[PDB]
């Protein structure tokens, strides 16, 4: 068909269409957004201590706060 | 830690520079010694002429314009 | 002013090379114009594209993909329009 | 006329390029953040005429934060006075680096 | 007042008078329009840098790209006028009298 | 020209004007004005005569320098108290530069030197679309930024534009120059009452746009450049004559007819202030710019000039022009007299 | 108008930690582990009042905590801490992946001899509570009151009073 | 010491360019069946010394100018570009570490376009003006392509510092995740250096000659940094400098080697070929190298 | 070689604007605008200026003056200085000399303003933790927040393309 | 400009004389320079001596009309001793129109200029006497 007519155009349309589609079937986009969100620019600002809340951990060693563990493990 | 050293250093320049001003301007009429030009009772960030004022060139050129053309 | 020092040294040494090389021995077409304006407009669209590698670290990634594909897609539509409509022919 | 489809559709697509103190992509302030917050809270539920005649003090505070005109005037007066008294010669200056 | 702003505004008046009074060639007028563009670019960029006006720092580059494509349109119009005539003077345009 | 390309260019004119209407950022207003210019340039030079080429050159130069002086005014606004909100400005100098920029954008007395020259060497469709959208696009901006303008600017430009569109206008039989000088006089009227009640300005904008659409549609019904061609239109068809009569008299503004309603409400909500000598001066000049309308009517439908045969030939062909929408606009434009409390339909 | 209230030179004398930059950068994580617990007092003071010249007692507190921490790391293992930071010093901007084996050596020293587990990523994050002794301030933006409210127009609307009330076209 | 750094950069450029002249003459001689230049001393290094000093000796072109100042102002600009374009190039430690260098590369390429256009206008009568006008056209038509491709190959690395590039080249060469994009980039470097197989058929000829060959060595060094190379263990820069020099020399020999055996293109074939074949293909590679790092969970650590 | 280098480069900048506002032949005009753009790049890089001033350099000194000199070469001839051109250059140099003399030896020069006359090391940052060169992340928006702006910009450039081809004989 | 028209109207009228005539000559010189600037912009005299001659003629005539207006203003105000009427400036505008017709050397233009300038000057003093604001309230 047109593969003999204007071939570099057809290849451009093909790679264009797969570049459009391929982020829909993708098991890594949520990984991309978690990586991109979990990098802080400003200072992580503290807060006035507690209304006796079981969150906002006091030592930075305490894993009660939300951390990253899929970073070190690829 | 860097933040605490930075705050102590800028307040150090504020204290010494207003001491210099209080020594130097006792001739002009008017002139309260340490008025902000502003009205609100808030610590404004100074303007690098309140910090690095009358230091005669060398430190202000190595401080303001340092990173701008350091490599 | 450090790169201004480099620029000054290169400029002065180049002028020394030239002046010591000189003191010592003694109509038009529209087709010329269409390519330059095509350069200009696609270069401005390059100027719109080129902060893309600055931007790729944000919390809005699907939207960035969509508008980046929209910019290259518009650039491709302009290209294919002047391609099909005898814009660059001889 | 000015229309209000901006408010009608519920897509606030153009209100973020507008002032400072809307949320930057990394949560950093501008140089005159708090002056803006108090000025906007001064002139919010206001018919833009008692904004002219009532929020004048905080507006002048914000303007002199933004340009720093008269503060530079004071610093320049200090510089000219320092120059003329070092031209005089009284107290060869210990305001630089030492006594 | 950040003293340099006075010089860049005076430079704007320089480029504006160069845009308005212009003797022979339209290309000098268009290039002084470009100089005026550069003046607005530089002036607004120094303002936004010293303000730390960091959210909407788009003004320099976007003002630049828009008024650049304006200059592109001006180049095409000057080429069309020079194509249907011999030269591109301000004269040889006195037809279509007001 | 392709019809798809013309639909695209109309889409971009509408896009630029709607961006001028709808946005709250200054850059977007400047983008809208520039895109309006860029789209309106190839509506002119619709043919390929050099007249349209020189007209488009003059228009592009004045329009671009107006756009850049507008950008100068905005960057002055952010040199002072700086935010991108379309509101009260923060400099009399910036407001001065900005209103002079918009006065270049739309037809004003120091700045009107491009309007008859841009309208003379172009066809009728380009002149219609440029008058409509290039006198609609800055009025929204002036309606926005009215509360920070030195009044002597607007009032001086309004007075001088009304008297220039009056006095310049007694000398041209080029119908495009006649309509252009009429545009200058009416834009002076529509700018004059900006700082008192802008409802009158926008209602006058509606009435003027509908009137000019009727007038240019009547000229597109039978291609004319001079009044003698209008006398030939008298010979070939009688209903066009009474339409020229009614529409020229409604450009004249007589109290039985609907063109008087924008004058009268201006005089009302102008004289509820202490301005009386300025209304009687403006309305004397409104009596002045009726004279070329009246000699045009005398040339068209009331006296009759001698005709040429091959009008005998043109009798055998009934009329076959399409009108976009002539009769609806005509009776909307002329019989609108008892609908004066459709004033308050606007705000 | 109003003059500032600067602190004296008596509060502007803390034993300053006049240490260099690369050693302070390499000694950051365990300083986040053992110390940097009572300096979020200072951080919350700085973010509840935007006013240094006020939170300087807690600045003196973090200054003495960092000096105490470097004293404690100075007295015990390691002395090859010096070898570790001079291994990381001359490498341009200090990437921490540069001298990794000696990082493991310093960690094994401080772990087998003192304790102080290194904070795993990402535990120098993860927003953390802090209680203080001072009560939290109110309105640090020192401004006046919000001057006038607009009376909100409500109430069910009457019809038109005698029509347009223009010249004519009544009703 | 900083002016010593600048002079240790811009003193060996004359050595490099003259020895590149002898190397291109010898390599073309051995692609052909020719030995020599080897009568002028052993293998002819004094042969570039001799013809350089000969062209300095030989009496200049008489003017025949228009704006003497402009006529001198064009080649002074060309040679000061050729000098000021090796500042941010990292062999292991560059002269100036910048926030961004590649846009500076493309900008100085456009200033080379200025050099060509100014020499073309200030040169002579109308025929050389038409020839230089076509030359400016065929030079300016590729800075779309080269900037597009350079953008798409740095998009795998996110930052402009180029020391992040010499970091990210540590594991694999960048020729493997982008071979066709690098190939088209190399063709664009053949376009920017304005050599065979691309046509160009003055004063001072030596200065225009100098700008040409320093542009070639510039593009070769930037290629060798950009697409291949190896690691750099610190406190031993001789290792990376050796491997960098060997790869850049092999690539420059390959460059002249590709020049050696192909006829020059037709001009409308050149524009036709560039637009209708490189430009949709560059767009295809750009959109795929945009949509792919968001696929494969690898967006770069742009600090 | 000293503090007022921003002011001095501004002097050369306004000299360049005078140097092509005197209306020479337009290739001298293109030369003047290239020199003016280079020193404007110098000014904005002195404010730093990390991206935008190198960004203008590719567009105006990379894509616009190229086509201006191109159109000077292909359209107008100007085949052979004058009294009026160099006289306006003299008066522009006189006006700049007068304004900068009154800036130097007095307090302030007022067109209708108060330009506080001294060189600008003020104002500037007080050494903040920038860490990303705020221009860079600012322009690294427009793809998250910038929905409308880049759409209408690209749409305007597309319409510019179809406009140029129509006036230069569409289709 | 506002400063010199304010200097003209600030004089009690009244007699504080010959400052009135100096201010009126300044008004005339300014208005002549305005209209001559438009004329030399829109004519291209060629030679430039003709341009200087035309600007000098316009400034000289407008300054002469201002001077004669101020002279008979002062004289009528001193003689009649009734500073409230507009009839004295009616005489003023007619005298200015007559000398306009004298300096253009035709008499019908002088007669029509007498009539119109007298009516406008009487209206100007009359509106200053009652109080009619410049160009605006601009309130409602």
């Amino acid at each position: 068909n047109v593969w003999a007519k204007e071939p570099v155009l057809v290849a451009s349309f093909a790679i264009a269409g797969l570049a459009v589609i391929l982020p829909t079937l993708s098991p890594y986009t949520k990984y991309s957004l978690m990586i991109n969100r979990a990098t802080p620019y400003n200072y992580p600002v503290p807060l006035r201590d507690d209304g006796n809340m079981p969150d906002v951990p006091s030592h930075p060693q305490d894993p009660q706060g939300p951390s990253l563990e899929w970073l070190k493990r690829l | 830690l860097l933040q605490a050293e930075k705050d102590r250093r800028v307040l150090q320049m504020l204290r010494e520079n207003l001491e210099e001003e209080a020594t130097i301007m006792k001739d002009v009429p008017g002139w309260k010694v340490g008025e902000s030009v502003f009205h609100t009772t808030r610590w404004v960030t100074p303007m690098m002429g309140e910090l690095y004022g009358l230091r005669t060139g060398e430190e202000i050129l190595s401080s303001t314009y340092g990173f701008i053309w350091y490599t | 002013m450090n790169l201004m020092i480099t620029l000054l040294t290169n400029f002065t040494l180049a002028t020394l090379l030239v002046t010591i090389a000189f003191w010592l021995p003694q109509p038009f077409s529209m087709k010329f114009f269409l390519v330059a304006i095509t350069f200009l407009l696609f270069d401005l669209e390059i100027a719109l594209l080129l902060p893309l590698p600055w931007a790729s670290q944000t919390t809005n990634l699907n939207t960035m993909l969509t508008m980046a594909l929209l910019l290259i897609f518009l650039l491709a539509v302009s290209l294919a329009y002047e391609w099909t409509q005898k814009g660059l022919e001889w | 006329p000015f229309f209000d489809v901006q408010k009608k559709l519920g897509v606030d697509l153009d209100h973020w390029m507008t002032i400072q103190s809307a949320e930057q992509p990394h949560r950093i302030p501008a140089r005159c953040h708090a002056f803006e917050k108090e000025w906007i809270e001064c002139a919010h539920g206001i018919g833009s005429i008692r904004a002219e005649k009532e929020c004048k003090i905080e507006f002048e505070d914000f303007r002199e934060c933004l340009l720093r005109q008269k503060t530079m005037k004071r610093l320049n007066a200090i510089k000219r006075q320092r120059d003329k008294l070092i031209k005089e010669g009284k107290y060869t200056p210990p305001p630089h680096h030492s006594g | 007042m950040s003293l340099v702003y006075m010089n860049i505004m005076m430079a704007f008046t320089v480029s504006l008078t160069g845009l308005l009074m212009y003797r022979s060639h339209l290309m000098s007028s268009l290039l002084c329009l470009e100089g005026m563009m550069l003046s607005l670019f530089i002036l607004a960029t120094l303002m936004i840098l010293n303000s730390h006006f960091t959210l909407a720092s788009m003004m320099p580059i976007i003002l630049l790209v828009f008024a650049a494509c304006e200059a592109a349109l001006g180049l095409s119009l000057l080429v069309m006028v020079s194509n249907t005539y011999g030269t591109d003077y301000v004269q040889n345009l006195n037809l279509l009298q007001c | 020209m392709n019809p798809i390309i013309l639909i695209i260019i109309l889409m971009t004119v509408m896009l630029g004007t709607i961006i001028v209407m709808i946005s709250t950022h200054w850059l977007l207003i400047w983008i809208g004005f520039e895109m309006n210019m860029l789209a309106i340039i190839p509506i002119m030079m619709k043919k390929h005569n050099p007249r349209a080429t020189e007209a488009s050159t003059k228009y592009f130069l004045t329009q671009s320098t107006a756009s850049m002086l507008l950008m100068m005014a905005i960057i002055i606004n952010l040199m002072f108290s700086g935010q991108w909100t379309v509101m009260k400005l923060f400099n009399p100098m910036a407001s001065m530069l900005m209103t002079m920029a918009l006065a270049m954008k739309l037809g004003m007395a120091p700045f009107h030197f491009w309007v008859p020259e841009v309208t003379q060497g172009i066809p009728l469709s380009s002149g219609l679309i440029l008058l409509t959208w290039q006198k609609l696009a800055p009025m929204s901006v002036l309606y926005q930024i009215l509360p920070s303008i030195n009044l002597d600017l607007i009032l001086t430009l309004s007075i001088l534009s009304i008297t220039i569109g009056g006095w310049g206008g007694l000398n041209q039989t080029q119908l495009r120059k006649i309509m252009a000088y009429s545009s200058i006089a009416h834009m002076g009227w529509m700018t004059a009452v900006l700082l008192y009640n802008p409802t009158m300005t926008l209602l006058n904008l509606i009435i003027y746009i509908i009137m000019t659409s009727t007038m240019f549609t009547l000229f597109m019904a039978n291609s004319t450049t001079t009044t003698l061609s209008l006398s030939h239109t008298w010979n070939k068809a009688p209903i066009m004559t009474i339409l020229v009569l009614i529409t020229l008299l409604s450009m004249g503004g007589l109290p039985p007819l609907s063109g008087f309603m924008p004058k009268w409400m201006i005089i009302q909500e102008m004289t509820k202030n202490d301005s009386i000598i300025l209304p009687t001066l403006m309305a004397i000049t409104a009596l002045l710019n009726l004279y070329f309308y009246m000699r045009l009517t005398y040339s068209t439908a009331l006296t009759m000039f001698p005709s040429t045969n091959n009008m005998k030939m043109k009798w055998q062909f009934p009329t076959t022009k399409r009108m976009t929408l002539l009769p609806t606009m005509t009776v909307l434009s002329t019989m609108l007299l008892p609908l004066t409390p459709i004033l308050s339909i606007l705000e | 108008p109003g003059i500032v209230e600067l602190p004296s030179l008596e509060d502007l004398k803390v034993q300053e930690v006049k240490v260099s930059s690369s050693v302070l950068k390499a000694a950051a994580h365990h300083y986040g582990a053992q110390c940097d617990k009572p300096n979020k007092e200072f951080m919350l003071c700085r973010w509840e009042e935007k006013d240094p010249r006020r939170c300087l007692e807690e600045g003196k507190l973090v200054n003495q905590c960092a000096l105490e921490f470097f004293r404690q790391i100075k007295r015990h293992c390691a002395e090859p801490f010096t070898e570790y930071w001079t291994c990381i010093d001359y490498s341009g901007l200090q990437l921490f992946r540069r001298c990794r084996k000696e990082q493991a050596q310093f960690d094994k020293c401080v772990l087998d001899k003192l304790g102080w587990v290194r904070p795993d990523l990402g535990e120098l994050s993860k927003v953390t509570k802090v209680k203080t002794d001072r009560p939290l301030p109110e309105n640090p933006y020192h401004s006046r009151a919000r001057p006038e409210p607009n009376p909100e127009v409500e109430g069910d609307l009457k019809p038109a009073r005698h029509g347009s009330r223009l010249f004519f076209w009544t009703m | 010491m900083f002016m010593i750094n600048v002079l240790t950069l811009i003193i060996p450029i004359l050595l490099a360019v003259a020895f590149l002249t002898l190397v291109e003459r010898k390599v073309l001689g051995y692609m052909q069946f020719r030995k020599g230049p080897n009568v002028v001393g052993p293998y002819g290094l004094l042969q570039p010394i001799a013809d350089a000093i000969k062209l300095f000796i030989k009496e200049p072109l008489r003017p025949a100018t228009s704006s003497i100042s402009m006529f001198i102002l064009a080649p002074i600009l060309a040679l000061t570009l050729a000098l000021t374009m090796w500042i941010p190039l990292p062999m292991p430690y560059p002269l100036i570490n910048m926030n961004l260098g590649v846009l500076f590369m493309l900008a100085m390429s456009s200033l080379a376009v200025y050099s060509i256009l100014w020499s073309g206008w200030a040169s002579n009568s109308k025929y050389a003006l038409i020839g230089a006008l076509r030359a400016v056209a065929q030079t300016i038509s590729y800075e779309v392509t080269l900037a597009i491709i350079l953008l798409s190959v740095l998009l795998m690395n996110g930052s402009f510092t180029l020391s992040t590039l010499i970091i990210t080249q540590e594991q694999v060469w960048l020729i493997f995740p982008a071979w066709p994009l690098a190939m088209m980039w190399f063709i664009s470097t053949l376009a920017e250096t304005n050599r065979a197989p691309f046509d160009l058929t003055a004063g001072p000829f030596a200065l225009f000659f100098m700008a040409e060959y320093a542009n070639i060595i510039m593009m070769n060094i930037f290629t060798t940094t950009l697409f291949l190379g190896a690691f750099h263990n610190p406190y031993m820069p001789e290792l990376y400098t050796i491997n960098f020099t060997i790869k850049s020399l092999l690539l420059s020999i390959t460059f002249l080697w590709i020049r050696a055996s192909y006829p020059r293109f037709r001009y409308d074939q050149l524009m036709h070929l560039l637009w209708k074949n490189f430009l949709p293909l560059t767009l295809a590679l750009c959109m795929w190298h945009v949509s792919l790092p968001i696929l494969l969970s690898s967006i770069p650590p742009q600090t | 070689m000293m503090t007022y280098i921003v002011f001095i480069l501004s002097i050369i900048f306004v000299m360049g604007f005078v140097g092509f506002s005197s209306k020479p032949s337009p290739i001298y005009g293109g030369l003047g605008l290239i020199v003016s753009g280079g020193v404007g790049c110098g000014i904005v890089l002195n404010f730093g200026g990390s991206f935008l001033g190198l960004m203008v350099f590719l567009i105006y000194l990379g894509g616009m003056m190229v086509v201006f000199g191109y159109t000077t070469a292909m359209a107008t001839e100007q085949y052979p200085s004058n009294k009026v051109v160099l006289g306006t250059f003299i008066t522009g140099l006189l006006m700049e000399f007068l304004m900068v003399y009154y800036v130097l030896k007095d307090k302030e020069v007022e067109i209708v303003f108060k330009f506080n006359g001294m060189g600008d090391w003020v104002i500037y940052d007080t050494g903040d933790s920038g860490f990303f060169s705020e221009e860079a992340m600012g322009i690294a928006a427009l793809y998250s927040y910038g929905t409308w702006l880049v759409i209408v910009t690209g749409w305007s450039l597309l319409i510019g393309v179809v406009v140029i081809m129509e006036i230069t004989r569409g289709n | 400009a506002k400063t010199l028209l304010h200097q003209y109207w600030d004089i009690p009228e009244g007699t504080e004389c010959h400052r009135k005539t100096y201010a009126a000559t300044s008004i005339g010189g300014a208005s002549g320079l305005v209209v001559s600037a438009y004329s030399v912009a829109l004519k291209t005299p060629t030679s430039f001596l003709e341009g200087v001659a035309r600007t000098g003629r316009y400034t000289f005539t407008a300054a002469a009309i201002g001077a004669i207006f101020g002279l008979t203003s002062c004289i009528s105000a001193q003689v009649r001793e009734k500073p409230d009427d507009p009839l004295n400036y009616l005489i003023g505008g007619c005298a200015g129109g007559l000398t306009l017709g004298a300096r253009t050397r035709s008499y019908g233009i002088g007669a029509a200029a007498c009539a119109y300038m007298g009516l406008t000057a009487a209206l100007v003093k009359m509106g200053q006497l009652e109080g009619w604001k410049v160009f605006a309230e601009p309130k409602v």
